[PDB]
């Protein structure tokens, strides 16, 4: 019944950096605060309990501080094993959690390779059209992908998917899928994918004409 | 060696009842309080319920109180979560967790969690996927490399597994997390980057397995002339 | 009982 908020929600840092995650309670919780680490597809693991007590086996580079309404989790020197999402939990008034802080690997800005794929004739025979735009090996994760049909911006007809950050090059990849009815699809000519990203000085557009691929 | 294993998750229709189980090892189960916590992409981590060591005191989150029920059979080392009147918001990974050890402390948290069991509340029926080619072209090429792939669309429930050339192709593959379509069905793409030189002399086939429907689709991906 | 009190045996 106490609201915990964390900041920042995403932290980008390099191996060996000192990183600091803060957690704020809406009201005093004394020292009844716990810090968890969670990696994708895995359960949360308790790192620090009652604000400052390191659990058995947790490396000493982790340390928690604070009491009342302000708490901090510090990693003295970041290891590749420490790139994960971190949650704070108060356990004095039921059990509530912060929204999480994703500590991701920092790297040079990388612009996306933009590929476009026309719908398969096999799908058109079934009466549906799906156009796919692919952004490959880009950093940061934040990217704008705008579908255009005869330069008309689309809204509500696309769905995006993004991979987890790669271990090797620490980049992301993203796919956006515009789904139309065969009859809506056969009504327009130029199908285009406009991408706005930090690594791009100007929005890049890849496009195909219906029937020309 | 404290260990908790959840089970009983699956696909259920809204308004039905599902009982989750949690099995304990490596500690005296009869002597510890136990928790249920759930996690959705959009509700973060949410505590659900707690039950006292002896099964007497039980407390619930307001979002589930009246619909869910926590219990335990200490003679079977098993914690239970009985879910009734399920709704779409109850879709989550459900974790069982062990209370922290007795001390002089007045307030108690949790220390060890299980790996989780997935509950999906869906108004949808099992369906095999339709696999559609993402053909390479001049519009899928960059600096001597080409991108090609497969659209795995309109399948239910999760998961699907994709391999390329029967597994003999493993480098350059990005398989994307499935999206839930407003139709209630799932769609995902899997793409691979290969040299443009190979398109003439190398066959690429995506192999899609969907065990719920016993489907195994082999779709060859051919270059387009554009 | 209070939810956050000792839920274990022999408090």
């Amino acid at each position: 019944d106490i609201q915990m908020t964390q900041s920042p929600s995403t932290l980008s840092a390099s191996v060996g950096d000192r990183v600091t995650i803060t957690c704020r309670a809406s009201q005093s919780i004394a020292s009844w605060l716990a810090w968890y680490q969670q990696k994708p597809g895995k359960a949360p693991k308790l790192l620090i309990y009652k604000a400052s007590s390191l659990e058995s086996g947790v490396p000493s580079r982790f340390s928690g501080s604070g009491s009342g309404t302000e708490f901090t989790l510090t990693i003295s020197s970041l290891h590749p094993d420490d790139f994960a999402t971190y949650f704070c939990q108060q356990f004095t008034s039921y059990w509530t959690f912060g929204q999480g802080t994703k500590v991701e690997i920092k790297r040079t800005v990388a612009a996306p390779s933009v590929f476009i794929f026309p719908p398969s004739d096999e799908q058109l025979k079934s009466g549906t059209a799906s156009v796919v735009c692919l952004l490959n090996n880009f950093y940061p994760r934040e990217a704008k992908v705008q579908w255009k049909v005869d330069n008309a911006l689309q809204s509500g007809n696309s769905q995006e998917s993004v991979t987890e950050q790669d271990s090797k090059d620490s980049t992301y990849s993203l796919s956006s899928t515009l789904t139309l009815s065969k009859a809506d699809y056969e009504k327009h000519k130029v199908y285009a994918c406009e991408v706005t990203h930090q690594g791009l000085s100007s929005p890049v557009t890849k496009s195909f004409n219906r029937g020309e691929c | 060696q404290v260990l908790l294993v959840e089970s009983g998750g699956g696909v259920v229709q809204p308004g039905t009842s599902l009982r989750l189980s949690c099995v304990a090892s490596g500690f005296s189960f009869s002597t510890y309080g136990m928790h249920w916590v759930r996690q959705s992409p959009g509700k973060g981590l949410e505590w659900v319920a707690i039950i006292w060591y002896d099964g007497g005191n039980k407390f619930y989150a307001d979002s589930v109180q009246g619909r869910f029920t926590v219990s335990r059979d200490n003679s079977k080392n098993t914690l239970y979560l009985q879910m009734n009147s399920l709704r779409a918001e109850d879709t989550a990974v459900y974790y069982c967790a062990k209370a922290y050890r007795t001390s002089l402390d007045k307030k108690y948290g949790m220390d060890v969690w299980g790996q989780g069991t997935t509950v999906t509340v869906s108004s949808a029926s099992t369906k095999g996927p339709s696999v559609f080619p993402l053909a390479p072209s001049s519009k899928s090429t960059s600096g001597g490399t080409a991108a090609l792939g497969c659209l795995v669309k309109d399948y239910f429930p999760e998961p699907v597994t994709v391999s390329w050339n029967s597994g003999a192709l493993t480098s350059g593959v990005h398989t994307f997390p499935a999206v839930l379509q407003s139709s209630g069905l799932y769609s995902l793409s899997s793409v691979v980057t290969v040299p443009s030189s190979s398109l003439g002399t190398q066959t690429y086939i995506c192999n899609v397995n969907h065990k719920p429907s016993n489907t195994k689709v082999d779709k060859k991906v051919e270059p387009k002339s554009c | 009982a209070n939810p956050n009190a000792n839920p274990n045996a022999n408090p």
